[PDB]
RNA sequence: GUGAACAGCCUCUAGUUGAUAGAAUAAUGUAGAUAAGGGAAGUCGGCAAAAUAGAUCCGUAACUUCGGGAUAAGGAUUGGC
RNA sequence: GCAGUCAAGCGUUCAUAGCGACAUUGCUUUUUGAUUCUUCGAUGUCGGCUCUUCCUAUCAUACCGAAGCAGAAUUCGGUAA
RNA sequence: GAAUGUUACCGCAAUAGUAAUUGAACUUAGUACGAGAGGAACAGUUCAUUCGGAUAAUUGGUUUUUGCGGCUGUCUGAUCAGGCAUUGCCGCGAAGCUACCAUCCGCUGGAUUAUGGCUGAACGCCUCUAAGUCAGAAUCCAUGCUAGAACGCGGUGAUUUC
RNA sequence: UGUACAACGGGGUAUUGUAAGCAGUAGAGUAGCCUUGUUGUUACGAUCUGCUGAGAUUAAGCCUUUGUUGUCUGAUUUGU
């Protein structure tokens, strides 16, 4: 779809940026559900 | 998380857009875009640029209802009396007469 | 970097290949530093091992007392002006690029340091950390 | 943070202390003597509307009626004016001072109480402090009694009882004018 | 999904957005909100 | 007409609108441009390119065959009404 | 140019930790010579730029054996391109 | 891209390619070793180098959006709106492209080499070796990853009447 | 023949930085007629100001849409 910015706060123990807000690039993608239609098995062969 | 505006232009800046601009007096300035930092490095007045924050309010435009009052008073006298003498003594014998 | 500093540094956008001449920032009699080199930086041919905030180059003076002329030395960036970007998303910069001669162990050679100097240099450099008024 | 809270009408203050930020957000943007409703600061404080009267920041520092700003500033400071007692004549000096408008950067928030709300705040509606001192001068003496100049002072002046252990005494002001 | 199991810790830390950027991205994005865009410049020759 | 001007740039008279055409806008080119921070580290070499540029006023070194050097260098300033 | 064997000697002591005389056995074809087979009805003749790949007689990086290896540093060697 | 009845959808995987690299700080630890001077390493943590594949939230670059604004000449009587000067010049400029100048991400199982070992004869002793055998490397084979054999393949839908 | 699709028109978004027109006691000032001034007056004056964050452009590879108009059977080929 696109992306966007993002502010949290950091928790790792150790970084100089630790408990620290840091601004991140995210993506969004668009996932209206999806619907079953159908299944399909498969067998091992000697050969695929 | 807080939200600076642009010395110049004056909107708001949210975290991490536009630039920030370290002086030699060290004065910093910050610009929510390029279109600010370059008229502000043009060495151009915000007073003079019109859309500018800085212009509206020196040339009185667009308050309309903050050119009004509002509502704040209140409500208090009572009697805490002066202080080493009995406060009861100051309420009653406080009978006046004009 | 590698001796003296105590700490890490975080990237941050290399402004200063050899070459670049940079104003001096100290009571040193020096007033500018001249890259020679970079310390810890690698190699890719034809690449120029360039410099950013917090870096201790190689350097000499081109213009400054005669007894700091003619040869090298420590120096350490502390003014960028090419802008780099902080983790906290902040393109920010300096007006000039600018610099403080120091020695192996990382310490100062003049007394104060005239102008700013951005956190990531002073957070690196205790001995820097002192001397800097203003930071970032 | 934490705030001072005072009653102008009965003298009380006490020093509640806010945690939850959110309840604090309130505040934020807020010039010196915008008013607040008590709700969004608490539920004890339901209805009680607040004045905004000073405060102060981390590293101590004061704010100052009519600076706006979220943030300090190094201002020339004169006689007759807040965060400054001169020392010597016609001194100015040039000291740091916070904004008025409130941020998340104060160690403690000076407020008012305009309007009481629907509970007794403790150690403030409920308890009272006598105004330490009485008129002295003559028609405000006459003034604090409304009397008409007629009534003759002398006696229409408070007396402060002060036990000398086993001698209680009584002294009164000393009416000036 | 992941075909291993990341130890990492960088990646483990659960982390809590604080704010999300929703300033229009057609350009140089200033409001949020239509709100914060009114509660800003006001009232124009459209508008009101 | 602008301008020191037969220069450039626009126009009047006169004369032209002649040179295969259509559709797209991949790589690579020929021709024309711009780039953050550095500043010749590129290279045999600054090749190329960029910088400079009119005029009024101020200011001007070594050295000289005293004719020069010399727009030396270095500065300020310039519309409209 | 690189690698051996014998081991008189060096290495305080101790031939072979690390080295090695007098001799003698080899490998390589990025040196230079010797040749003159191929092209004189033309195989475009240095170097750099650039880009690929391969060799190992390994500079660094992985894991090891050895020391005249206390630690640190270094050295000799193996698997290793 | 013809041809293995037509057409469509979902897949298997031969063979082939293949990828990550190196450093530092903290900590260990002023520790072990040393009379002292000096002075480590494994585990853990935070970052970095070179390499690679992407991606455009942000920042920067790019400008025929000739999009808006300005300026110089001249031409349309002036006005409004415009034309011409190989895109006339100028400031700003969305979209797109794009930069360690921007941001993101770069898997883990096995088998071995050297080497050190177990058991163990030949050789009543001894010995990692002869039978047998354990542990082991930036190697190797997998895993993963990119192609998919247009003469390798499976599953499935639909299959025409003037 | 419909949650259709298209041409426009509308609204969001975005760029520039305040459109033309009109008005004004703004404006260095300036002309002419006297009825020669206890604002004489009508003009005219770079620029300014107000309606006016106005006007203008905004998918050509932005978002959206109860509005308007229109469009919806030409060709060729294939069989175990
Ligand atoms: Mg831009
Ligand atoms: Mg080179
Ligand atoms: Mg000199
Ligand atoms: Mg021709
Ligand atoms: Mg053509
Ligand atoms: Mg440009
Ligand atoms: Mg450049
Ligand atoms: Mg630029
Ligand atoms: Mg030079
Ligand atoms: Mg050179
Ligand atoms: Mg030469
Ligand atoms: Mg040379
Ligand atoms: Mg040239
Ligand atoms: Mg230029
Ligand atoms: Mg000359
Ligand atoms: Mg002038
Ligand atoms: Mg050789
Ligand atoms: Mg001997
Ligand atoms: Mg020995
Ligand atoms: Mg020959
Ligand atoms: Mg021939
Ligand atoms: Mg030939
Ligand atoms: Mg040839
Ligand atoms: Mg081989
Ligand atoms: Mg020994
Ligand atoms: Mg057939
Ligand atoms: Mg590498
Ligand atoms: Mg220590
Ligand atoms: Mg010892
Ligand atoms: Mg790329
Ligand atoms: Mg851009
Ligand atoms: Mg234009
Ligand atoms: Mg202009
Ligand atoms: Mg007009
Ligand atoms: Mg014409
Ligand atoms: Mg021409
Ligand atoms: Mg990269
Ligand atoms: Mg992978
Ligand atoms: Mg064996
Ligand atoms: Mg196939
Ligand atoms: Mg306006
Ligand atoms: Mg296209
Ligand atoms: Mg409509
Ligand atoms: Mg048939």
């Amino acid at each position: 779809a696109g992306m966007t910015t993002i502010v949290r706060d950091l928790d790792r123990p150790g970084s100089k940026f630790h408990k620290r807000e840091v601004v991140e690039a995210v993506t969004v993608v668009d996932t209206p559900p999806v619907v079953v239609v159908g299944v399909v098995g498969y067998v091992e062969t000697p050969r695929g | 998380m807080k939200v600076e505006i642009d010395s110049f232009s004056g909107a708001k800046i949210y975290p991490g857009r536009g630039t920030l601009f370290v002086r030699g007096d060290s004065k910093i300035f910050r610009f929510q875009n390029s279109k600010s930092a370059s008229l502000f490095k043009q060495r151009k007045n915000p007073r003079r640029i019109a859309w500018t924050v800085l212009f509206r309010k020196h040339h009185k435009k667009g308050i309309t209802e903050e050119v009004a009052k509002k509502r704040s008073r209140k409500t208090v006298k009572a009697q805490r009396p002066i202080t080493g003498a009995s406060l009861d003594l100051i309420k009653e014998r406080r009978s006046l007469k004009p | 970097s590698g001796n003296g500093a105590q700490g890490t540094k975080f990237r941050i956008s290399l402004g200063l290949p050899v070459g670049a001449i940079m104003n001096c920032a100290d009571n040193s009699g020096a007033r500018n530093l001249y890259i020679i080199a970079v310390k810890g930086s690698g190699s890719r041919l034809n690449r120029l091992p360039a410099a950013s905030l917090g870096d201790m180059v190689m350097a000499t003076v081109k213009k400054g007392k005669p007894e700091l002329r003619k040869k090298v030395m420590p120096a350490i960036v502390v003014r960028q002006a090419k802008s780099w970007r902080r983790r906290d998303g902040v393109f920010l910069y300096f007006e000039d690029n600018a610099g403080v001669i120091a020695n192996p162990k990382g310490e100062m050679k003049g007394s104060a340091i005239t102008g700013p100097v951005g956190k990531e240099c002073a957070d690196l450099w205790p001995r820097v950390a002192s001397n800097s008024g203003v930071v970032v | 943070m934490k705030l001072n809270i005072s009653y102008p009408v009965n003298g009380s203050q006490k020093t509640f202390e806010i945690d939850d930020e959110h309840r604090i957000r309130v505040f934020f943007d807020k010039r010196i003597g915008q008013e607040v409703d008590g709700e969004a600061v608490g539920d004890e404080f339901k209805g009680y509307v607040f004045k905004i009267s000073g405060g102060n920041d981390k590293q101590g520092f004061p704010m100052k009626q009519g600076v706006l700003l979220p943030t300090r500033i190094k201002l020339l400071l004169t006689k007759n004016v807040s965060c400054y007692r001169p020392r010597r004549d016609g001194e100015r000096k040039r000291k740091s001072v916070r904004g008025a408008i409130v941020g998340p950067d104060l160690a403690v928030l000076a407020l008012v109480i305009v309007k009481k709300g629907e509970q007794e705040l403790e150690g403030l509606t409920d308890t009272t402090v006598p105004k330490r001192l009485g008129p002295k001068r003559a028609n405000n003496i006459r003034k604090f009694f409304g009397l008409s100049k007629e009534d003759d002072v002398r006696d229409f002046v408070i007396r402060r009882e002060v036990t000398k252990g086993e001698k209680t005494y009584t002294k009164a002001p000393k009416i000036q004018r | 999904k992941s075909l291993y199991t990341n130890t990492s810790r960088k990646a483990l830390e659960e982390v809590s957005l604080k704010w999300i950027d929703t300033a229009s991205k057609f350009g140089k994005g200033r409001f949020q909100t239509p709100a914060e865009k009114h509660a800003f410049m006001g009232t124009l020759k459209k508008d009101l």
